[PDB]
């Protein structure tokens, strides 16, 4: 029963202030203290540090010692993870985890996103790739996403009907903006006999697109 | 702080097999030190605590070993659930710190890429954009170099690339390089290769088109 729900993701500007809760439930909250774990996007995990549930007292790392701070509302149940002055490299998921004994980090939260941009709120310009009209057993097709801000986005093939043979690359950042693609790969027989069609939507902007993919010429 | 170092970040074995994660310190810690387990969607979750002690809901077939300064994490029969990054953890003074990390991997028998490349959307091309797709799918080992051949010449810049994770239920690798420029720049030039340099082949494969 013991869980720590966190907030959901977050988009700030260079500069700005972001504040992230930890939620502490099925348990007594002033037994135990509530450490923060900072992961940048491909690193590792970083114990930031923790706090203690009684004193609220924190007790923070090296590097995350001026423009972060730990903080609770002992009625609420809930820890707080405030950043100001926020940069680039400030650009990661935060975790909350209870500190139990023997120093283990038990009970962790799902992490809370935070990011870092100057960029607006953009939809995707979403682009069907067909092949070339020049043969074989089997036929990759492929959809296009480009340049969408922020994440995430979601892309199924034929309402989710169609999962084998499918490749959906993880979004790279360009311009400040991120760019996503995704192959399906089918037999000869069934395209362009039967309609393939790429659903890609970005809730952010409130954007669903439905795109078939047709053949050149 | 002390430095808690992982001498390998990737690791690759055989379902079935035996497989050791170590963990250097660079002070003794006197056994404490845990281990910890992240899932490709991000989860974390403790494995071993107190070098030894496996937690509450482990398989029996984790164990850890160490002392001083020297640590290490084993898992015997290796199953296709237990691919993941495993990072291991000091507490014996503060602050604590993790170690790089080590990425899990399933060995299989070597793949040769399958490129395809695509040429712009009719669609990109009145929004004045241009991208030229090459995908390369379903290969291993997971080293691999492309290579933008533009009029016979290296294109160097503008090459955007995406990797993807092992794949869960082949466990192959696959890359998405698109080469992104404007319709003016992709009207400038006509003749768009795509090099694959890989393991499995002397000569790399190569697909290409033209806007003939």
């Amino acid at each position: 029963q013991i869980q720590l729900v966190q907030s959901g993701p977050e988009l700030k500007k260079p500069g700005e202030t972001v504040k992230i809760s930890c939620k502490a439930s099925g348990y007594t909250f002033t037994n135990y203290g509530i450490n923060w774990v900072k992961q940048a996007p491909g690193k590792g995990l970083k114990w930031m540090g923790w706090i203690n549930t009684i004193t609220e007292e924190p007790t923070f790392a090296e590097e995350f010692t001026g423009r972060f701070a730990f903080s609770l509302e002992t009625s609420a149940s809930t820890a707080y993870l405030q950043i100001n002055n926020l940069k680039n490299e400030d650009t990661a998921t935060y975790f909350c985890a209870r500190g139990s004994e023997f120093g283990r980090l038990v009970y962790w939260g799902q992490g809370a996103s935070v990011t870092v941009s100057s960029a607006k709120t953009t939809a995707p310009s979403v682009y069907p790739l067909a092949p070339v009209c020049g043969t074989g057993s089997s036929v990759t097709l492929g959809c296009l996403v480009k340049g969408y801000f922020p994440e995430p986005v979601t892309l199924t093939w034929n309402s989710g009907s169609l999962s084998s043979g499918v490749h959906t690359f993880p979004a790279v950042l360009q311009s400040d903006l991120y760019t996503l693609s995704s192959s399906v790969t089918v037999t000869s027989s069934t395209w362009p006999s039967q309609s393939i069609t790429c659903n890609v939507a970005h809730p952010a902007s409130s954007t669903k697109v439905d795109k078939k993919i047709e053949p050149r010429g | 702080d002390i430095q808690m170092t992982q001498t390998t970040s990737s690791l690759s074995a055989s379902l079935g097999d035996r497989v050791t994660i170590s963990c250097s310190a660079s002070q003794g810690i006197s056994n404490y030190l845990n281990w910890y387990q992240q899932k490709p969607d991000g989860t974390v979750k403790l494995l071993i605590f107190y070098t030894s002690t496996l937690y509450s809901g482990v398989p029996s077939r984790f164990s850890g070993s160490g002392s001083g300064t020297d640590y290490s994490l084993t898992i015997s029969n290796l199953e296709p659930e237990d691919i993941a990054t495993y990072y291991c953890q000091q507490y014996s003074r503060f602050p604590y710190v993790f170690g790089g990390g080590t990425k899990l991997e399933i060995k299989r028998a070597d793949a040769a890429p399958t490129v395809s490349i695509f040429p712009p959307s009719s669609e990109q091309l009145t929004s004045g954009g241009a991208s030229v797709v090459c995908f390369l799918n379903n290969f291993y080992p997971k080293d691999i170099n492309v290579k933008w051949k533009i009029d016979g010449s290296e294109r160097q810049n503008g090459v955007l690339n995406s990797w993807t994770d092992q794949d869960s239920k082949d466990s192959t690798y696959s890359m998405s390089s698109t080469l992104t420029l404007t319709k003016d720049e992709y009207e400038r030039h006509n003749s768009y290769t795509c090099e694959a340099t890989h393991k499995t082949s002397t000569s790399p494969i190569v697909k290409s088109f033209n806007r003939n």
